[PDB]
This record gives structure tokens, C-alpha cells and sequence, in this order.
């Protein structure tokens, strides 16, 4: 019982084929790997400060290995900023950011 | 892989005593006596083991008194409890009681213990008894180092404390002999342990070779000079060098940043200078004795300088 | 076709003994590139008794390697003469980035800083159904590194040129650092080729070979792991990866003939390595290989075994840019592999000692601005 | 400038060696150097 | 110029063995060695009268010794206290 | 051992009884305390701060320790007191043979001045190091004991030489090699590769004090081109043509240089700390 | 928190051929210091790398074994001045240098030819001064070793003087301990001092110490790849008599020191044959009568 809820292969690929009013944050992460735990807790200090005006998931890359390489993905620790409405586009992250650069990117874009 | 080592004896005197040798023969000539003295510097006095601490007794005016039904006083029950050895490996406090009833003896079968903590006597003598009556005994266990003296007497009434040892390793030997090889110096070192049965010689050797080397770890850590075990501890404090404190700022920008010539730059790197403080530190007049420079060269670190900062703290005219 | 500008000659003025090493590629902080499942020698008697102490993972996944600024900082800290060419952005992450390199002596003249383009943020378009991203928006600083930005002077004094095939990725920073990888062949040095295959190139082997063939011939040394080797090869691993004894089909010693393929005219000597476990050397006279440790104290984030590869690449190259006419002799490269299988266990053990351990159930720990850790006292406990 | 000594030192040597120390030197160098002698002599014994 | 011979220096200097060299070379200019005790008697009861908490770092007496051996051209640390750095 | 000539080891329960007034005192003055009565609780709570505050009081205040019985002239002398656990006053062991140390546990009495006059008579008379010579004709009361002149015996004694060093004669058929400095025979010394007896030559900078007694030199090595070697007993003088004094070498063991090394050292390092 | 740091408090450089450093381990807890202490004393005095110069061929320049018209020095003097020279390379096996000057009055200082590999710490330093017009000309050989040279590859020679120079690269090393303890803790700091020649700096010193440290201590955790009369004394204590034996066999095995049955049963065959006037008719009848029960 977290923030971040696990998702699957067809459920993650429907929140941006409809439509929201608050940002979604697409995390890749991996079991195995030790910078990604480390991410978790600092996703999870984001998410519980935008309890309603953010929304954070996570999708594995074992199980989704398929989904992972159409989503031009490079590393284990890696996010994608994507925002409600159209045209606005996509921000990869590549790698262990602070949570200051997570605010600086969820408010100011 | 020409370094070979192997159990050469293995032996069980006892449940409570374990012997064991080994072999280390390809060694060479100054290697083996430090590696000797180390190892059982870390054999005797850096291993660690659980004993009970604590024991609690149902209702006994002092430790020194006696008890119907029992031969022992309080004392002697005390000190057999001292000698019952435990096998742990987390740290902490757990608790353990016996509560033997009727006529007999009361040995280690009898206490009942975390599903952490084991007992390898099984065989131990407690205390004995004569008479139907109920024995009750409360428990402590903890895992330290060393040995503990019984100084504190506070957060509990009505319980006293035993000096408990942690030492599982009884005695430790070693011995040095030649391998004869002619021009080469090489040596043959062995190694005896004794082990109170806790752990066996060879996961005692493990476990002083892992303590030696994270005793010898920490001097290739970097030089301290903010909260450590975050991999973020170089970004919050950069953002907070240059913003709580003056002149600190000159310290974080370093030679490389400033657009500098190779040449120069790799002569101020020969000549431990590697920060801007530094290069402000030295007068102008330092800058010549260091070999491969010119005249023109200061000229044009002046101008960059210049156009870099305001001014200079050291590298005025005088 | 490629340009050179030596103007002064101050080769032997200012050099120093310890020959400089360019490592190219991108500056990041924490990514792993891929991992694969792998085997471990460890005992598995002492394991089965601190099951409730020991951290010992259910599946074992190890990744190839770090990040080019991470085998920098290694080979700065063994004593070697390192620079770092890339680019970064000019926000706090890249100047806090630039700090870590030249707090621990690596050299960052090289490393060029734009004001326009952030660090670690690329621009990315829907694109058509399927969840196809499109990363044309916009370059990371660490893709789009100019042809012209390459600073010619360091390639010059370089002795030895290494770089990954995460560079290699973009189409923009490929021909960059081919021209740049070009550049220090002809001045005069070898080239390290460090092939950690990142996620989208274990689709297939064929591709993943054509990919990479740009490479692997401008490069005289190449460290490749025992999983990439099977993957560009045709050989299908055929270990248990999850058994509790070593049975020798694991650490498998490939004959020379499976080599043979591969190998090409201006290569000199091929690093297989299967961790700090077993080490393997194919030259073109003999081959040997070097047991290893790979038994230390492994917590979470440590456990993807990734400071093991990049001290065993700061030895490797530390070993090899000394003595450079000892290349292809038997027992230095022994002694090197040696050498880089100890700083590998110790870089190993460093990260397992400065990073601690996660919190377990009961956590009432300070809790860090970015994270949460404790010690390795503190995780000892009973609940 | 001490004299050098080839020959093994008793007791009436050093008493000696104190009473010529303490003439040229003083009570202040004496006090230092009997005290390195005696560490001197503990770690050797 | 013996390379191996700070040990003995800082185990001087943080000892106390300076006040032992700086009594004997002050007892070199003065014939009694009672007058001497009692012109610095008197100086340090002057000195404590005048600012009773402010007798200098810990006494007067050391204050005292090493005015007197800071006004020879002999550098002295006040009243002959230095704290050690190093201790957590 | 460890103890100075001028500090002795006093126990924390004689320091505390002795120093009460001066840390209940110190404890009034600054803070934490506003009564006598709490100033007493606290010193009987056994807090850190109350030990901390007694070690900055005896950090400089002189103690007197005197035998009970007072035989000599020297029984009674000042120390500067040390805080150290235990229940036995811890002198050196120079100052307690100079005492009449005995078997027995001898019992010393500790007294502490009060008035400032007290103090710099204590402080500047009744040290240890001012008074040194017995008053009966001038010899030094404070001798290396027992062990110290046992250990100089066997750094100065050297080894055998004759018959007991070699079997046969020497007629019939190298040392160790020339060392430029003591540094580098104690080095090799710490290194074990000379023993503490192996004899060995050192390079003597030409300082003109060759110790020796009055015997000619055993053999003179005159050559054609004009250097002549003089052999003595003990050293080697190389001497040229023209009354040149080239190379002086020593041929002696490692406890006899690091006698005179410490020595040397000893009395340099207090010159340097002087200034 | 209660992380293990080291600090350097005390860097002098007292010359070009001496340098010295102060170093604090302050978390220890007690018993730990006096064994790091010793420990890394140990390997800073044995385990460092050194190079310096082994072999001197001499025959080059003119000299007659004992006196050189050209140099001022003795050859023995040279070879002294030879050996002091300190050295800075990671040399692997051997390697030749030579020196060469050509003048009429010159002092012979850091004119050695040496590879890339190798270089001069000490500039300064003089092989041989008031060298009258001759040519000079000298082989040297260098090695990099731990201890020291016990034996030399080639043992004959044909002018080549082997100097027994020890490496050495730190010249003294001292450990002190402080303990800062307030109650039941015990606290205590290291206080590392060490002395090299130059050819390292004193903060290198302790990092190939440790990593020699961790390289000898890491064998230990290697591991290689797998593939009536029925009582206790009732037979123990019986003795060879009281089983019927022939007369022979008895005072044969009494001769070899055989007296119980458990004296027997250890003794094969083969060393049962090694008895004298001990034949195979007498092993089939002895473990007939130990069967025969
Ligand atoms: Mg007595």
C-alpha cells in the first residue's frame, strides 16, 4: 500500500491515448538494479508532497522488454515528464537526478 | 592463482571446542609474519559472539542468598549461565526463560530461545534440583565485543547483571618454515585455531580476513575535510559552498574552467596548482622560477585574470 | 581525411611521465547501461547459515559497467593522468558534475559547457500509435557534442583513446566520435574499445554485430563480458544461473577457434571478462585466463556489480598505458589482470561501504534531502 | 659533540656521564636526556 | 638537522617541559633564587587584584612567566595553555 | 613508565576529594550550578562536566607528595597531577628509586597549596628537575635504575671478537657493507637483516674525535701512488699524500650509534624547542 | 555518522630527497589502532615497490680496478654515489642506462640516459666531480623490487661491479595512539607519521600499503571451482600374549615394539614384512588368529 502503483503492458499505454489534467511520471526501473532503488525513494518523497496534482507509476523492464525499446529507452533509471494536454511534448531523463531538477521540471514545464 | 590454501586437520575434542590447521605455502619471504601477526591480532579480539547479559529470578532477596530445592546458591546458578554458549548474528536484545518443573537437572535443553538464536552444548549443567518445585529463570542474550562489565544497573528492578565474555575464539598459533628454493626467499606459514564451537575455524578465519580488510578500507576513501551515505553529497553541498560562506567561491572554480593555453595549463599542474585560489596564492614572482616559462605567458594569464575577476588577491604589483 | 593542427611542438617541454588517457562519452550519474544474468563464485555454505544477515539477491543480474566520468574517477584514483572530453549543460547538475571530476583530480579542459541545452533532459514526440517515441525534439548536451568542439591539443597528448558504444547511439554524436576515436589513431595511440551494449541492441545479434562494426576495427584493445561475447556469437548459454554449487560449466574458457571470427588485422589483445571471478585474455599467440574473489559485501545499490568492472578497466588501462611495449607478453598481462581484479574488489567493497544499506521495516532514520540509508550495524537488527 | 663510547657503560659510567652532563649542559638538557636514556633502555631490555 | 625529530618537539611543547627551560633560564640573570619568587609573587597579586576573573587564561603565575618571556623575544603561548585539535 | 619527570598519575576519587572547594568553586562561577547544595549533588551525580571542569582546574595547579617516612632530605617533592584511573599513585620510576622505593606499598601523603606565595615556591623550587645533586658532596640523586643501566649493558656491551666469533684461523681466508649513515644501520637493523651484534663499518664525517686509546695502528697499507690505509683496532683512516684526511670509517655495532644518535637528537630537539 | 575518515593534518617537503606526513583515523574503536598501526608500519617498511641501480659497468671507462687517472673519486667512491641515486619508475624485470659526458673539467650529475619509464628525482646529486679530460663512460642496470636483491641472475661477471643497494622507498615509519573515552566508550585515534625518499609522495604511501594489505589478506576468502570379554578394554587391552601365537611370531613382534592389538592392527603388511625373520606364512596365521575369534 504506496503511492506508486505497479502497472502492466496494456493498461500503462491508455493514459495517453485519453486524457488528464495532471502530469504523469513514467518510471522504468528494474529489480535488480541498485540506482533505481534508490530513485524509488525519492519519486515517492515527490509523489507524497503532489498527493492530487501529480500522478507517478512504474513499469518493470523484465517483464516489458518489448514496451521499453519502442520507448527509446537507454538505462535502467529513467523517467518520462509527458504532460496532460497534446502538442506539449515528452522529457526523458537519463540517470540519477536530484529532486530539485524533478520540481524545476514538473512546475515550470 | 599460485597461492593455495587448504584445512590441513580438522578435529572435534568436544561440543565445545573445535580444532582446526591450515596452510599457506607459496608465501613469500616478508609477507608471512605480517600476515601471521594480523591474523591473530584479528583472531583474539576482533570477532564477535552472543552471550547472556541479563537474568531475572522469580522473587530472591540478593544473589548471595539461597534457594530451597536447589543445591546451588543464586551465585553458582549465575555463574553456570555464564558459561552457555549461543550462536547469533543479529544485533540486539532478545529475551529467553527456562521453566523447568520437578525433580532433576536443569541443563541448556531447557531454554527455549528466539528462532535467531541457537545453543551448541545442549549439554551444559544450570543448576540442579531436589525437590517438586517450579524453576523460573528470565533471559537476556546480546551480541557485542569483547567483554562486559556490569556497571549500568538502571531500566529494570529486580535483575542482575552477569559479566558476559564474547570471545569465541579460545587460543590462536602460527608457524613459519622454508620452502627451499634456492635464489628466491619463499615460506610456508600454518595457522591453528580453537573455537569455543560457536563457529568453525574456517568461517573464524572468513570472518577476521573480511574484519582486517574493513579495517584497512577506509584509508582509500577520499580525504574529508553534507550527510554521508547519499550518493547526492557532492550537489547540495557545491549549491551551499558558494552561498553560505565568502571566498570560498575562488576554491571551487579550478584552472581548467578559465580558457588557459595547454602549455600553461599543464606547467601550473606540474607545479601542484590546481585551483584559482592557489594560482592567486603565489605572487607574480613565483611564477618564474618554475622551468619551461616566459615572460609573456604571465602577461597573458594578467589579462584573463582580469577579465575573469575584478582583482587579485596576492598577484599585485609590489 | 581528417585534420590536424600542431602548431608548437611542447611534446617533451611539460608532458610528464604518466602518459595522458582521453576518455570520451557522456557524464552521468548513476546508469547502468543493461544487465544480463550471470554466476557468481561464492560459498554457499557460509551463505546458508547468515541467510538473515547476508544480502544475497534471488536472481543475479550483472551489468556491464558504469559511465565513462566513473572509469575516469577510478583511474584518477589509482594515480593515473585522466580528461574527460564531453559535453555538459551549464545548469547545477552539470557544473555539480564538473566538480566531482576535478575534486578527484580527472581533467576537465576538455569538457565543454553549453548554456542553451540542459544536462540530463532529451525531448521526446508521441509519434504514431504503438507508443513509438520520437527523441528528434531535442539533443541531450551529452549527444550533441559538435565535430568542431573536439579539443585537438588534448587528442594530441593522449597516449590511449577510450570510449563506449553509448556515444555511438545518436546519429549526431556517432560521427563524432568516430572522427574523434579517427583522430587519435592517426596522431598516434591505442584505443580502447569498451563495448557495453545498452538496452535497444540485445534485440538481435546480427544487428547488434552490424551496429557495432564501425567500430571494433579502428581499436587495438577491446574488453567484451562473457554474455555479449555469447550474444554477438551464435553460442546460447546453456548454466542453471540460479544452482547453489559451482559445477565448472560456468567460467567457461572458449576455445580459440570461437574467437577466430571476430578478430581482425590491427588487433592486438581481447579482454573476455565474467567479473572479478574468472578473467580471460585471447592474444594472437596464446591466451590464458585469471581466477578471481567476486565474494564481497554486497548491499542494495551495489548489488548490479558495476564499480567491479569499472576498477577492473581503470587497472586494465592503468597497467597497459605504463608499459605499452608489454602488451602482448604473457605474464604482464597475468599481472595485469591480476591487478585489475584487486581494484576491482575494492572498488567494490568502497560502494558497499559509502553507500549503505536501505532502511528496513522499522525506519525512524533521518531522512536525507534525496534519500534514506543506514549502516551496516543498523541493518543487523531483529525487527 | 658527546663523546662516542666503544666500551660497555656500569652504573659508575653513567653516574659519570650525568655528573660531566649536568656541569655542561645544565639541569634542563640533563632532565630530557636521562629520560630518552631510560626509554632507550626499557625498550632494549 | 636530524629528519626524525618533530615526535620529541610537539611532545615538548604540548607536554609542559617549556615552563621547566623558561624558570631555569630566567633564574640565570638573578643572584637569590627567594627574591626571584618573591618579585613574582608580588607581580601576580598585583596582576589578580586588578581583574579577579581576568587573571589571564587559566592562572596568573603562568600569565605572569610568559609576559615576562614574551618581553625577551621568546614567543610563548599565553599563560602556557594550548587545547588540543584533536579531540572528539 | 610513561609518566615526565615532572607529571605523576593521581586517582580520580584522591583528585576529587582534594580538588572539591576549586570545581565547586569553578561550577558557581560560570554556571550550571546556583547553590552549594546543587553544585554537591551534581559532583556526587558523577556528570562528565564535572569531571571536565576538575581536569581544567588541575590542568596547572602543582601537588605535593611526601613519603611518610622522611629519611632523606629529597622525601618531599612537587608534581603537576595527572587525572588517571585506578586506586595507586603513578610516579616515574626515576623519582621513586631516588624516594627509597620499597616491596611493600609505600604510602605517600598528597597535600595542595592554596596561597599564590605556596604555588610559585612549589612551581619554581621544589621541582624535580632544579634539584638533582645530593647535598652531600654533589652526585647525581636521580641514576638510571635496574633496568635502564641493564638494558645501556647490553647496548654498549657489544659481542665476542676472538676465538668464540670464528673457529679457525683467519689467516687461511666481507663485513656488512659500508653505511653512509646511522639512519640506514638502523634501518636494516628494523629491517632484520644485521643483527643487533653483527659488526659493521660506518662512514664517519671526518669530525676529528676519533675515540680510541693509545696503540698504534696494526697495519699501514702504503702504496705506490702516495694513499696510505691505517688500520687500527676500531676504525680506518684513508689519508692521501699531501696530509689529507679522505675517509674516516667506524667499525662498531647498531646499539653504540643508536645510543649516540638518541642522544644527539635528544639534545638537539630540546635546543630546537627552546626557541 | 560514525564513518571511519582519514585526514592529512601535518606536509612538510624539508628537501628534494625528503618529505614527511601526519595522518588521523579518528572512529576507532579500542584494540583496533595498535593493530592497523602495526600493520601498516609492516607494509609501508616491506611492501612498496623501489628502484634503483644494481649492476655498474665500469669497464668502459678507463680505470685500472683501483684508481681512475680521469675521476678525482675511487671507484669505490663512485659506487657509493652511485647507489644514493633515487629513482621513480614502474619498471617490469630490467632495464640498461648509460651515462656518457665529454669535457675537459665537469662534475658528472643527472647525465643519465634513461627510457620514458624512469626518471630522476634528484637533480642535484654528483656521480663523480673534478673529472680530468677522459672518456667517461658507464652501463648501469636497474630493477624493481620489494625487499631487496638476495641473489643476482648472473652470477659470473666480466666487468660488471653489483652494488648492494636496498630499495627502501619509505625511510621511517611510527604509529601513537590517544584514547578519548567518557564513560563506558573508548575512543581511540591513529596517528600515522611517514618518512619517504622523495620518489613518493607520503600520501601515496598509504594507499599502496592498504591495497597491498587488502592483496595479501584477500587469499583467504578465495575459492576454486568444484567439480564374556566384550568391553572397551575387554579387546583394547588385550595383549599379544594372552591371543596363542607360534613362539616366532611372538618374539618377533615383541622385538618390534608390538604389544597390544591396537599396535598390530595399525602396522600393515608391508612394514609387518620390514620385520626381521618375519615371513607370508606368518601374516596368513596372525590374521587367521585375529579372525579366529
Ligand atoms: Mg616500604
Amino acid at each position: 500500500d504506496y503511492l506508486v502503483k505497479k502497472v502492466s503492458a496494456k493498461d500503462i499505454q491508455e493514459l495517453i491515448k485519453g486524457e488528464r489534467n495532471v502530469p504523469l511520471i513514467i518510471d522504468f526501473y528494474a529489480t535488480w538494479c541498485g540506482p533505481c532503488i534508490l530513485m524509488a525513494q525519492e519519486l515517492e518523497m515527490l509523489a507524497v508532497e503532489y498527493e492530487s496534482n501529480a500522478l507517478i507509476v512504474k513499469v518493470d523492464t523484465d517483464d516489458e522488454y518489448e514496451f521499453a525499446r519502442d520507448m527509446q529507452v537507454r538505462g535502467l533509471p529513467t523517467l518520462y515528464f509527458i504532460s496532460p494536454d497534446p502538442n506539449k511534448d515528452a522529457i526523458r531523463t537519463e540517470g540519477l537526478i536530484p529532486i530539485q531538477m524533478m520540481r524545476d521540471i514538473i512546475n515550470n514545464d | 592463482r599460485t597461492l593455495q590454501w587448504k584445512c590441513v586437520e580438522s578435529r572435534t575434542d568436544s561440543k565445545r571446542l573445535y580444532y582446526g590447521r591450515f596452510i599457506l605455502s607459496p608465501l613469500m619471504k616478508g609477507q608471512a609474519d605480517t600476515i601471521g601477526i594480523a591474523m591473530r591480532r584479528a583472531l583474539l579480539g576482533e570477532i564477535e559472539g552472543t552471550c547472556i547479559t541479563r537474568v531475572k529470578s522469580e522473587k530472591v532477596p540478593h544473589e548471595y542468598s539461597t534457594i530451597t530445592g536447589i543445591q546451588e546458591s543464586v551465585h553458582e546458578i549465575l555463574m553456570n549461565l555464564k558459561e552457555i554458549i549461543l550462536r547469533s548474528n543479529l544485533y540486539g536484545t532478545s529475551d529467553a526463560s527456562i521453566c523447568v518443573k520437578g525433580p532433576g537437572s536443569v541443563t541448556a535443553q531447557d531454554i527455549i530461545l528466539p528462532p535467531y538464536v541457537e545453543i551448541v552444548d545442549n549439554t551444559q549443567h544450570i543448576a540442579s534440583l531436589t525437590e517438586p518445585i517450579d524453576f523460573c529463570i528470565g533471559l537476556q542474550i546480546e551480541r557485542n565485543r569483547g567483554y562486559l562489565i556490569k556497571t549500568p544497573h538502571n531500566f529494570q528492578d529486580g535483575s542482575y547483571p552477569i559479566d558476559a565474555v564474547f570471545m569465541p575464539v579460545r587460543n590462536a598459533n602460527h608457524s613459519i618454515h622454508s620452502y627451499g628454493n634456492g635464489n628466491e626467499k619463499q615460506e610456508i606459514l600454518f595457522l591453528e585455531i580453537w573455537t569455543n564451537g560457536s563457529l568453525t575455524p574456517k568461517e573464524a578465519l572468513h570472518e577476521a580476513s573480511r574484519n582486517l580488510i574493513d579495517l584497512f578500507i577506509p584509508f582509500l576513501h577520499m580525504e574529508e575535510d553534507t550527510v554521508p551515505l547519499s550518493p547526492f553529497t557532492f550537489h547540495d553541498k557545491l549549491a551551499k559552498l558558494i552561498k553560505n560562506k565568502k571566498k570560498i567561491a575562488l576554491k571551487s572554480i579550478f584552472i581548467d574552467q578559465s580558457e588557459l593555453p595547454s602549455r600553461i595549463y599543464n606547467c601550473l599542474k606540474m607545479s601542484n596548482i590546481y585551483t584559482l585560489l592557489d594560482l592567486l596564492n603565489n605572487s607574480q614572482e613565483d611564477l618564474m622560477k618554475i622551468e619551461h616559462f616566459r615572460s609573456e605567458d604571465v602577461k597573458r594569464i594578467l589579462g584573463i585574470l582580469e577579465k575573469y575577476f575584478v582583482i587579485d588577491l596576492a598577484k599585485n604589483k609590489f | 581525411e581528417e585534420l590536424d593542427f600542431d602548431g608548437g611542438e611542447d611534446i617533451s617541454f611539460s608532458y610528464g611521465w604518466p602518459p595522458l588517457v582521453c576518455c570520451f562519452g557522456a557524464a552521468q550519474h548513476a546508469f547502468v547501461p543493461s544487465g544480463r544474468p550471470s554466476n557468481r563464485l561464492v560459498d554457499h555454505e557460509w551463505h546458508e547459515r547468515m541467510k538473515d544477515a547476508i544480502w544475497d539477491p534471488e536472481k543475479f543480474t550483472r551489468a556491464p559497467g558504469g559511465c565513462s566520468s566513473n572509469v575516469a574517477v577510478a583511474l584518477a584514483s589509482l594515480g593515473g593522468k585522466v580528461a574527460f572530453m564531453g559535453k555538459l549543460g551549464d545548469d547545477d547538475f552539470g557544473q555539480s558534475l564538473v566538480y566531482f571530476m576535478n575534486i578527484n583530480k580527472v581533467q576537465t579542459r576538455s569538457v565543454r559547457l553549453d548554456s542553451k541545452k540542459a544536462t540530463a533532459i532529451t525531448h521526446m514526440k508521441i509519434g504514431k500509435r504503438g507508443g513509438l517515441r520520437m527523441t528528434t525534439t531535442k539533443p541531450s548536451a551529452e549527444d550533441s557534442l559538435l565535430k568542431s568542439e573536439i579539443n585537438i591539443d588534448v587528442l594530441k597528448e593522449a597516449k590511449m583513446f577510450y570510449f563506449n558504444t553509448f556515444s555511438m547511439l545518436d546519429p549526431n554524436m556517432r560521427l563524432t566520435t568516430l572522427r574523434a576515436t579517427k583522430i587519435s589513431k592517426k596522431l598516434g595511440g591505442v584505443v580502447f574499445y569498451d563495448v557495453n551494449l545498452p538496452f535497444p541492441l540485445w534485440e538481435s545479434g546480427d544487428k547488434a554485430k552490424t551496429f557495432i562494426q564501425q567500430a571494433w576495427d579502428l581499436a587495438d584493445i577491446i574488453e567484451v563480458t562473457k554474455q555479449e561475447l555469447e550474444f554477438l556469437c551464435g553460442i546460447k548459454p546453456s548454466e542453471r544461473f540460479d544452482t547453489k554449487d559451482n559445477d565448472r560449466s560456468k567460467f567457461t574458457h572458449y576455445p580459440p577457434e570461437v574467437i577466430a571470427p571476430l578478430w581482425h588485422e590491427n588487433l592486438k589483445v581481447l579482454f573476455v571478462t565474467n567479473g572479478t571471478s574468472k578473467i580471460h585474455y585471447y592474444t594472437k599467440e596464446h591466451n590464458s585466463a585469471v581466477l578471481g574473489l567476486e565474494d564481497v559485501p554486497l548491499t542494495p545499490y551495489t548489488s548490479d556489480m558495476s564499480a567491479s568492472g569499472d576498477g577492473i578497466i581503470a587497472g586494465i588501462i592503468r597497467m597497459l598505458t605504463v608499459q605499452p611495449h608489454l602488451m602482448t607478453d604473457k605474464g604482464y598481462l597475468e599481472r595485469t589482470l591480476k591487478y585489475a581484479i584487486s581494484c576491482g574488489v575494492v572498488d567494490q567493497w568502497l560502494q558497499a561501504r559509502r553507500l549503505g544499506y536501505p532502511p528496513k521495516e522499522g525506519m525512524e532514520d533521518d531522512v536525507v534531502p534525496d534519500d534514506h540509508g543506514i549502516k551496516s550495524v543498523t541493518e543487523r537488527e531483529y525487527r | 659533540n658527546l663523546v662516542f663510547h666503544n666500551k660497555a657503560i656500569n652504573g659508575t659510567a653513567m653516574k659519570r656521564l650525568i655528573s660531566r652532563l649536568i656541569d655542561h649542559f645544565g639541569m634542563a638538557y640533563t632532565s630530557h636526556i636521562l629520560d630518552q636514556v631510560k626509554t632507550l633502555g626499557f625498550q632494549q631490555a | 638537522r636530524i629528519p626524525f625529530l618533530e615526535e620529541q618537539v610537539r611532545k615538548i611543547r604540548d607536554g609542559g617541559k617549556l615552563l621547566t627551560m623558561d624558570i631555569h633560564r630566567l633564574l640565570l640573570n638573578e643572584d637569590n633564587r627567594f627574591d626571584f619568587v618573591n618579585e613574582i609573587a608580588a607581580e601576580a597579586k598585583q596582576y589578580v587584584e586588578n581583574n579577579r576573573d581576568e587573571y589571564g587564561a587559566k592562572k596568573a603565575i603562568l600569565h605572569v612567566l610568559s609576559n615576562r618571556m614574551n618581553d625577551a623575544g621568546v614567543y610563548r603561548a599565553e599563560a602556557y595553555m594550548e587545547s588540543d585539535p584533536f579531540k572528539p | 613508565p610513561s609518566l615526565s619527570l615532572h607529571r605523576c598519575g593521581l586517582p580520580r576519587e584522591i583528585a576529587i576529594e582534594l580538588f572539591q572547594t576549586f570545581v565547586i568553586r569553578g561550577l558557581i562561577r560560570q554556571h550550571l550550578a546556583s547553590n552549594i547544595g546543587v553544585a554537591k549533588s551534581k559532583i556526587r551525580e558523577k556528570e562528565p562536566i564535572v569531571w571536565e571542569i576538575l581536569q581544567e582546574v588541575m590542568q596547572g595547579h602543582p601537588v605535593l607528595l611526601n613519603r611518610a617516612p622522611t629519611l632523606h632530605r629529597l622525601g618531599i617533592q612537587a608534581f603537576q597531577p595527572v587525572l588517571v584511573e585506578g586506586r595507586a599513585i603513578c610516579l616515574h620510576p626515576l623519582v621513586c628509586k631516588g624516594f627509597n622505593a620499597d616491596f611493600d606499598g609505600d604510602q605517600m601523603a598528597v597535600h595542595v597549596p592554596l596561597s599564590l606565595e605556596a604555588q610559585v615556591e612549589a612551581r619554581l623550587l621544589m621541582f624535580s628537575h632544579m634539584n638533582l645533586l645530593s647535598p652531600a658532596i654533589g652526585d647525581p640523586i636521580s641514576v638510571p635504575t635496574q633496568d635502564m643501566l641493564i638494558g645501556l649493558y647490553v647496548l654498549t656491551s657489544g659481542n665476542h671478537r676472538g676465538i668464540c666469533v670464528n673457529r679457525y684461523n683467519p689467516c687461511n681466508r666481507t663485513k656488512e657493507p659500508f653505511f653512509s649513515n646511522s639512519y640506514d644501520a638502523i634501518g636494516a637493523y628494523r629491517q632484520k637483516r644485521i643483527n643487533l651484534d653483527s659488526p659493521l663499518w660506518l662512514r664517519w664525517r671526518l669530525d676529528q674525535r676519533v675515540i680510541a686509546s693509545r696503540e698504534t695502528p696494526i697495519e699501514v697499507h702504503y702504496e705506490s701512488l702516495g694513499t696510505f690505509y691505517e688500520i687500527y683496532g676500531h676504525y680506518l683512516i684513508v689519508r692521501s699524500l699531501k696530509k689529507q684526511i679522505l675517509f674516516i670509517y667506524i667499525r662498531t655495532t647498531v646499539g653504540h650509534i643508536a645510543l649516540y644518535r638518541e642522544i644527539e637528537e635528544a639534545i638537539q630537539g630540546f635546543s630546537r624547542a627552546y626557541s
